[PDB]
């Protein structure tokens, strides 16, 4: 489970990679796609079983299927972005990376100084995180069943057609 | 935990907020109605309002391993109320002259006063991470719910992605914060440290990661940047709730954690909190110098008088006042802010459609509008921190709480600020009452009238003789 | 040479039998489509390529297999060649957790039918990507149909199950099928039954619920092989969900799992030959507002009774 | 143990195999043989099963644990439901899962 | 036997590249992109956290997280469907009116 | 004075108008840049010449073209389709597809030999077709046909007619989605054949009619095909009826789409079971009996 989880966590760091710096929208949604698999099996590697199945049930199969259902409702063929190419030339780019670079440097450096027994990899079964869910978290399940009918409402309101 | 008929008591507004969204979503469903649902809405509202008494008589405990119902949660949940009321009163002039669906307003208008409930009653990162996104969804709503209008479609839109990104800030830091400790509530974060290692560095890291995501939801420098385009662009009913609402709501949820927190009294964060503050103050007052819109002007004072709020949440270890400032400065800033937003709702509405201008114009308006021209001066002399105000009494309350601290960078900060803030705010009352070149009648609007007038004789009377409000904040005091 | 490598070669070669034989039964059930839409059509179908037609597959293969390969000019020559790749490997995955004997299962997953919910939804993505893919408005536009109704039956499919579910108190399919050791879920999951039934024709693009027309070659052989496995998969799922699976009297658990799976695979034709296709919206009308109802009020009368029963 | 490992290799082989078959076949038919605006209805559609489909996942994990959950949880994924239904009835009743108007 | 370090790197590495594709990429929906990925770090980072402490909280919360990521994903779609709609462009270096 | 007065048989690129009588009947040489300018026309194949108004004015109004080849037996033609998603909002109807020159070919056939050209107008209806034909011969040479003669074309138009609305619910079923009653409606259809072979010597194009009479006298046995095509027929009809016609998902598909009143079909010459269908009884063979229906 130690090479799956160092595999599945290159593959996902690799593929959004590509994601940021694609230009065909369909490829870098499979590219995002792939780093979703990727995700849910480093998931799978550490026992959250729950967790992975809806990354690939939810997140890699609900989400970006509405991402995928937008980007050819657009018919996006790659007009006027694709034509600058913009993100590529240093002076657009350059200043994040360093932005970045540099949050991530401070944030490894916060988590290399942490209390660190090492993941198990205990399978945390779904049953579980049912039980927490509806003890523990009843008021999370209840307003988040509200959130989510207030994005739907959201999204209708907004993405009509009249 | 288990919940218990008591505990249900203790849940009466959420509950009772609740039932109302889907009460009000089935009406919608039955037939649209924009008189019927309005009134649904108000009267869910009044009455979680109301049962704000039954839940004092309940007692103070805590509803979940999430929540936590004390007094305080029941003043905030009182102010969250009143400002969703308000605001509801303000959108009826105003949704009048939309000519798309009236209805769905009050519905996120319910669900935002929802999540602004679960923030004033939150103990926990779960419960304050849902009360986030359930206040924010709503405003991603409102705030382009005259989308075909461009203003409020790129206020919304820039409010969406902002809002996205600082959530997904916040959710990393509770990541890391997770990590470190092991345990998600308020007062476990940090207890198990000890010996003088509260500085932990995956824990200060992660409490840095929730700091940005609250201080972008707070209007604090430097993730201050959203506030006044936002503020532009939504509807004036819905500059006001998110003046008002969402900023008491997540000062309050800001005000548990850093008094549950072990984590809390650490020096790091104090000193990061104060760079903050001082930063939020001088530069909201000083980009309002020069703003000709009103939104714009009120959204740099939102920056500053959030700042003001944060000096007094920075001296919450070392004093012991610090709490009561906050609740006192937050009334009267909720009576200020409801004033000045609900003047300019009412001299906004109805919404004369997504093509004609929705300038302010707000020179001359005391020749024909002398009411509202009277109750907005008096916001302005409010958010001024001028006497027979209530906004005096709550930077006199900062100040008392900065000078007990020896918090003096800070002191200094206010009155700063707090003269820049004099010039422009007494440029705004003054052009008022000068003289303009060119110049509803249903009791809907006269009902928001009636709402920004009692808010100015409640400033004035609160500026004049605090005592009342001194008390009965003073009564509403959390679980130590 | 130690029994614990005998152990793993003996499971890895089940495993591999498994799946040669659930992609052969999906092959010849192309051709068995073809004979027993002949039969319940007063006809013979192909029954002249070697003895009955037995080597009519082979006939289709070979001509499959030396086609022109063919990619449109002005196409995405990586999702095209993905979009089949993924109609196949979804719906075998799928399989994958289905157990057709005691001992005879490839993996024995704590997900299980969760695993069948992400393979499902990797099958809409496969339908997205060809449409996308082919460069063409008539298929690109048959697709965000097509897409629409599987998202319209996949938004209730695991809802259907989840009664299932609930009696079993397990997402395991071994535990599923050990928990109607008495009776079968098909009599108190009825409504459940039903409505993954609906759901599961909807999401194969099977009748009356049916972007292929730029498709060719052993890409439309992938496409169509997939499309009958898929059939193969839901058939048995359901054999194990609400049939028992390998459960019954007499016979051998293999005899009785093949004999449901294969009536369950008849029943598909019949289906095929006999309903009429609706319309577009009546049958999401009817995917919405009928069968997610359905599946959640089945669900909440499932839980209570559990819970009175539970003394 | 044994027998875990033994599935766990059953299953990559089952993977294995399945990927090498259908990289296969497609190999074979590339090398055998000689040569010569959308309405905003499916996006709709395509958000509400997204919405629906996480409080699907809510009655997921409600559903495999019913029996150690008691009444109280019943109680619980009742007033879940009921909010799901009121949700729909909402949707269905102003058009907005209508495909014609 | 897996470091939580090395889970919580890999979250933040995965965080700062969802962060960058937000920053440098002028279409909206590529920086709709660039938050999935970024709120899909956190919930990472916070499955790292709750499978090291051995609870279902981390599992909990990262059913919180997608539904948030989720409902975002939505109502950022519709926006990126109305702007689409309305200026025929989706480059939000337009989208720049209100300033000052 | 017209709205769009373009060709509807030929294509717009014509030279003269085939119908006059200084036109060349026969075909012209086949040339390959004649077909490879034509299949330019159709590769770079403008929705304002015909007729179409508001060119994508809503950012929705897709163009699709739903011919010219069909996988249908109705024949081939292109309809160009405009909707709002799926709602139409133009069609433009282009025809001419199936143009044979069957007039002119009139004005080049004898008054005997025209008769095969007769068949061929709708190929669905064979002697049904040749009826009017002999009978307006027969009213320019002044021949009444004895009373056998009009019995053998009755029923010979009513065997054609019986294939012909076989074939129509075989395919309209099939259009809906039930796709065995094409099959047993083609094995009626093949029993009808049977019997028509034996009359006339061929299945679907008999040219059978005559000027004054039929080609030849009925063989010996024809009746006791008749017989068994009239006890078979009735009980597949019932069949049909009750697998397929009363299923409510094809009445769900049939009813209530298209509709027109009596106005609309008076006023497009409509005929047959449309306009009987709004309540208008008017059959020929009623209304102005020919060839002895009055004894039926
Ligand atoms: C070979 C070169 C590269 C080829 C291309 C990439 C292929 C995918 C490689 C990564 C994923 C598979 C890694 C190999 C897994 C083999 C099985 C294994 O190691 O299982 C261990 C463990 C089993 O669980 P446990 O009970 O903890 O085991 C302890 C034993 N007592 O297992 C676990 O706990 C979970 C195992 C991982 C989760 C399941 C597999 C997920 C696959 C995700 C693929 C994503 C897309 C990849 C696309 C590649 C091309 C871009
Ligand atoms: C075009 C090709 C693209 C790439 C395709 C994939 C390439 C790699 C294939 C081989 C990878 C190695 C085999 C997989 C690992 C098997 C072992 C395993 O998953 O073990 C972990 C767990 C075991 O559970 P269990 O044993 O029951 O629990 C008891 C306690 N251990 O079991 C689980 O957690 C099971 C759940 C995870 C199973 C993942 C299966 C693959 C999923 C990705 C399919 C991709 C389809 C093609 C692309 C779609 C569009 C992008
Ligand atoms: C002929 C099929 C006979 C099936 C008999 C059967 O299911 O027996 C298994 C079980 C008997 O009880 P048990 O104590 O388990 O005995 C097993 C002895 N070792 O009995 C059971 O578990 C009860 C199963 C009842 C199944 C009823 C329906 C069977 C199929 C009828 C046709 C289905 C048509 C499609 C579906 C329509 C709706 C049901
Ligand atoms: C108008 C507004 C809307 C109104 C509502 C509309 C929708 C209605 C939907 C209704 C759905 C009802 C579902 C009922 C399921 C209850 C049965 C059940 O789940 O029982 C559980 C129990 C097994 O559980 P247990 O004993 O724990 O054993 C598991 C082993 N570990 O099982 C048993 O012990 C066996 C119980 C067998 C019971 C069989 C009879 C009831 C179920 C079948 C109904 C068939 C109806 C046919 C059509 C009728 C006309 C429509
Ligand atoms: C629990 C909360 C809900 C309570 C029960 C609600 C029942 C349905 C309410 C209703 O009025 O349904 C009639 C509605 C008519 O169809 P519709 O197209 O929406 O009408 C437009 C103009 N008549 O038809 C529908 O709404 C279609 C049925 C939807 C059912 C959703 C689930 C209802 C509860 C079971
Ligand atoms: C192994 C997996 C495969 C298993 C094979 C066996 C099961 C196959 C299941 C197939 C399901 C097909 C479902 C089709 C639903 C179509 C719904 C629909 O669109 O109905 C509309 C129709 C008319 O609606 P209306 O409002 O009147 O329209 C007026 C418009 N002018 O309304 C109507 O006509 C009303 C009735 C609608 C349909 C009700 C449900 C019928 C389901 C099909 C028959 C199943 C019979 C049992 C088969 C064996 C089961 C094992
Ligand atoms: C047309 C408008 C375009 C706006 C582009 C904005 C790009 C901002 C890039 C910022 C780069 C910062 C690089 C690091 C600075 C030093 C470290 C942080 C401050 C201490
Ligand atoms: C805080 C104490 C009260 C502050 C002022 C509140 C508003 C009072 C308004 C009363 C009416 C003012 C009339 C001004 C008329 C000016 C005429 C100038 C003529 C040259
Ligand atoms: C721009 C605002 C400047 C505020 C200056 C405040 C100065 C406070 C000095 C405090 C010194 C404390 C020493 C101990
Ligand atoms: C549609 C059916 C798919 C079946 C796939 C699995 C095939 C496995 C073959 C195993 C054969 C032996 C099974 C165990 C012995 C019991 C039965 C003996 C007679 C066959």
């Amino acid at each position: 489970m130690e090479f799956a989880f160092y595999i599945c966590g290159l593959i996902a760091i690799l593929a959004t990679l590509r994601v940021i710096t694609h230009t065909n929208p369909v490829h870098a949604l499979l590219y995002l796609i792939i780093s979703l698999l990727a995700i849910s099996g480093v998931f799978f590697s550490l026992g959250a079983y729950f967790a992975g199945a809806l990354e690939i049930i939810v997140y890699a199969g609900a989400i970006m299927v509405l991402f995928v259902f937008v980007v050819m409702m657009l018919n996006l063929g790659g007009s006027e972005i694709e034509q600058e190419r913009q993100w590529l030339k240093p002076q657009v780019w350059i200043g994040p990376a360093i932005l970045s670079a540099i949050m991530l440097v401070v944030i490894v450096y916060a988590i290399l100084g942490v209390n660190d027994q090492g993941i198990d990899g205990t399978p945390i079964s779904a049953k579980a995180v049912g039980i927490t869910l509806f003890g523990p978290y009843v008021l999370a399940v209840e307003l988040a069943s509200m959130l989510l009918l207030a994005g739907l409402v959201v999204a209708f309101h907004v993405g009509r057609e009249e | 935990m288990t919940i218990t008929p008591q505990n249900l008591i203790a849940l009466l507004p959420l509950l009772i907020v609740g039932l109302t969204v889907v009460v009000v979503m089935l009406s919608i469903a039955w037939r649209r109605n924009h008189f019927l649902n309005a009134t649904l809405s108000v009267i869910g509202l009044n009455a979680a309002l109301v049962s704000l008494w039954f839940v004092g008589q309940a007692g103070a405990m805590d509803v979940t391993p999430l929540m936590r119902v004390d007094g305080f949660a029941m003043l905030y949940t009182g102010l969250v109320l009143l400002a969703s009321l308000a605001t509801c009163t303000f959108a009826y002039p105003w949704l009048e002259g939309y000519n798309d669906n009236k209805d769905e307003f009050y519905l996120l208008v319910l669900i935002a006063a929802l999540g602004g409930i679960l923030l004033a009653n939150a103990n926990h990162l779960a419960s304050l991470f849902l009360g986030i996104e359930l206040i924010s969804l709503p405003l991603f709503g409102l705030v382009g719910y005259a989308f075909r209008q461009k203003r409020s479609l790129e206020a919304s839109i820039k409010y969406t992605i902002l809002s996205a990104a600082a959530s997904s800030f916040l959710l990393f830091g509770m990541a890391l914060v997770y990590a470190q400790s092991g345990d998600l509530s308020f007062v476990a974060l940090g207890k198990n440290l000890g010996d003088g290692m509260l500085n932990e560095p995956l824990l200060l890291a992660g409490f840095g990661l929730m700091i940005v995501g609250l201080g972008f939801k707070l209007s604090l420098v430097p993730f201050h940047l959203w506030t006044p385009d936002v503020y532009q662009g939504a509807p004036a009913p819905v500059s006001t709730f998110l003046a008002t609402a969402s900023k008491i709501a997540i000062f309050g949820v800001v005000m548990r954690l850093f008094l549950y927190a072990p984590v809390g009294d650490s020096e790091a964060i104090r000193v990061v909190l104060a760079i903050i503050a001082f930063a939020s103050i001088i530069f909201g007052n000083l980009m309002a110098l020069s703003q000709t819109n009103i939104k714009r002007l009120l959204g740099y004072s939102s920056i500053s008088h959030l700042g003001y709020l944060l000096v007094a949440l920075i001296a919450l270890q070392t004093g012991e006042m610090s709490m009561e400032a906050v609740g006192v400065y937050l009334a009267g800033y909720l009576f200020s802010s409801l004033g000045a937003f609900g003047v300019v709702s009412l001299m906004s509405s109805p919404y004369r459609g997504p093509d004609a201008d929705s300038l302010f114009s707000y020179r001359g308006l005391f020749w024909h509008r002398p009411i509202l021209a009277a109750v907005m001066t008096v916001m302005m002399l409010s958010l001024a921190g001028i006497p027979m105000t209530l906004g005096f009494i709550g930077k006199f309350y900062v100040l008392a709480v900065g000078v007990q601290a020896h918090l003096w960078w800070l002191v200094g900060a206010v009155v700063v600020g707090s003269a820049i803030g004099l010039y422009y705010y007494l440029r705004v009352a003054v052009s008022l009452y000068l003289h303009a070149p060119e110049q509803p009648s249903n009791w809907q609007y006269s009902a928001g009238g009636i709402v920004v007038l009692i808010s100015a004789l409640l400033v004035l009377v609160l500026g004049v003789w605090p005592q009342p409000l001194i008390s009965i904040v003073r009564l509403a005091m959390p679980l130590m | 040479i130690s029994p614990e490598l005998i152990e793993i070669l003996l499971t890895i070669l089940k495993a591999v039998v498994i799946l040669l034989v659930v992609v052969t039964c999906g092959a010849f059930m192309s051709f068995g489509e073809r004979r027993l839409l002949g039969l319940f059509q007063n006809r013979y179908g192909p029954n002249r390529v070697g003895w009955g037609g037995s080597l009519q597959l082979v006939a289709d293969m070979i001509k499959m297999f030396f086609k022109e390969d063919w990619i449109p000019k002005f196409s995405d020559r990586v999702i095209f060649t993905l979009a089949p790749m993924i109609a196949f490997t979804s719906l075998l995955l799928a399989f994958a957790i289905v157990p057709v004997s005691p001992g005879w299962v490839v993996a024995d997953l704590n997900i299980g039918i969760l695993f069948f919910l992400m393979m499902a939804g990797l099958a809409v993505y496969a339908v997205l990507f060809a449409g996308w893919s082919s460069n063409n408005k008539y298929s690109l536009l048959g697709a965000m149909r097509a897409s629409a109704q599987t998202l319209s039956y996949e938004v209730f499919l695991g809802l259907s199950l989840m009664g299932v579910v609930a009696q079993a108190g397990s997402f395991n399919m071994t535990d599923i099928v050990n928990s109607q050791a008495h009776v079968w879920n098909v009599i108190p999951q009825f409504f459940g039954f039903i409505t993954f039934a609906i759901a599961g024709v909807a999401v194969c693009h099977r009748h009356p619920f049916d972007y292929h027309i730029e498709y060719s070659g052993m890409k439309f052989g992938l496409f169509f092989v997939g499309e009958y496995i898929g059939i193969v998969t839901i058939s048995a799922l359901m054999v194990t969900l609400f049939f028992g699976g390998w459960q019954g009297p007499l016979l051998p658990p293999f005899i009785w799992f093949a004999l449901k799976t294969a009536f369950f695979m008849m029943m598909f034709i019949l289906i095929r030959a006999s309903l009429p296709r609706p319309r577009y919206d009546q049958v999401m009308s009817f995917g919405w507002k009928i069968c997610l109802p359905l599946t959640l009020i089945n669900l909440l009368v499932t839980a209570a009774v559990i819970l009175w029963q539970a003394q | 143990s044994t027998e875990v490992i033994a599935h766990h290799w059953a299953f990559a082989i089952f993977l294995i195999v399945a990927i090498g078959l259908c990289c296969l076949m497609l190999v074979g038919g590339w090398f055998l043989g000689g040569r010569a605006r959308l309405s905003a209805k499916f996006y709709l559609v395509a958000m509400f099963f997204v919405i629906f489909d996480v409080e699907a996942l809510y009655l997921f994990a409600w559903s495999t644990s019913i029996r150690e959950s008691g009444w109280v949880g019943f109680v619980e994924a009742a007033i879940f439901i009921f909010v799901l239904l009121a949700g729909l009835v909402y949707l269905v009743r102003i058009g907005a899962l209508d495909w014609t108007p | 036997m897996i470091p939580l370090q090395h889970g919580l790197i890999l979250a933040a590495i995965l965080f700062v590249l969802g962060l960058t594709g937000l920053v440098i990429r002028r279409n909206l929906l590529f920086m709709l992109i660039g938050l999935e990925i970024m709120i899909n770090a956190s919930a990472l980072a916070f499955v790292v956290a709750g499978s090291y402490w051995g609870q279902t909280d981390g599992q909990v919360m990262y059913i919180l997280a997608i539904s948030l990521a989720a409902a975002e994903a939505s109502i950022g779609l519709a926006l990126l469907l109305q702007l689409h709609r309305r200026r025929q462009n989706l480059n939000i270096d337009s989208v720049s009116e209100m300033r000052g | 004075g017209h709205p769009n007065l373009r060709r509807i048989m030929m294509p717009q690129t014509w030279k003269g108008h085939p119908l006059r009588k200084d036109y060349p009947a026969r075909a012209t040489e086949f040339s390959p840049f004649e077909l490879t300018k034509a299949k330019q026309d159709l590769e770079m194949e403008k929705p304002e010449e015909w007729g179409m108004k508001r060119g994508t004015e809503n950012e929705d109004f897709m163009f699709l073209n739903l011919g010219p080849n069909h996988p249908s037996a109705h024949g081939a033609f292109r309809i160009v389709l405009q909707l709002d998603g799926e709602e139409i909002v133009d069609c433009v109807p282009d025809i001419g597809y199936h143009h044979r020159g069957a007039e002119k070919m009139g004005e080049r056939q004898s008054w005997h030999s025209y008769i095969p050209y007769t068949d061929r107008i709708e190929y669905l209806g064979g002697c049904v077709n040749e009826m009017p034909y002999v009978l307006a011969v027969e009213k320019l040479a002044g021949i009444t046909v004895p009373d056998r003669v009009n019995v053998i074309r009755v029923m010979l138009s009513e065997l054609f007619r019986i294939n012909s609305h076989l074939l129509y619910i075989s395919t309209f079923i099939q259009d809906v989605g039930a796709m065995t009653p094409v099959f047993f409606a083609f094995t009626d259809r093949q029993k009808i054949y049977d019997l028509v072979e034996a009359i006339t010597g061929f299945r679907m194009h008999p040219a059978w009619f005559r000027i004054g009479g039929v080609a030849h006298d009925l063989p010996r046995g024809w009746d006791r095909l008749l017989r068994e095509f009239l006890d078979w027929m009735p009980k597949r009809l019932a069949s049909y009826e009750k697998a397929a016609l009363q299923n409510t998902i094809l009445k769900g598909r049939s009813q209530g789409v298209a509709a027109y009143g009596a106005k609309e079909a008076l006023e497009w010459g409509t005929t047959g079971a449309g306009l009987r269908a709004t309540g208008i009884d008017f059959d020929v063979r009623k209304a102005r009996p020919y060839s002895g229906y009055e004894n039926f």
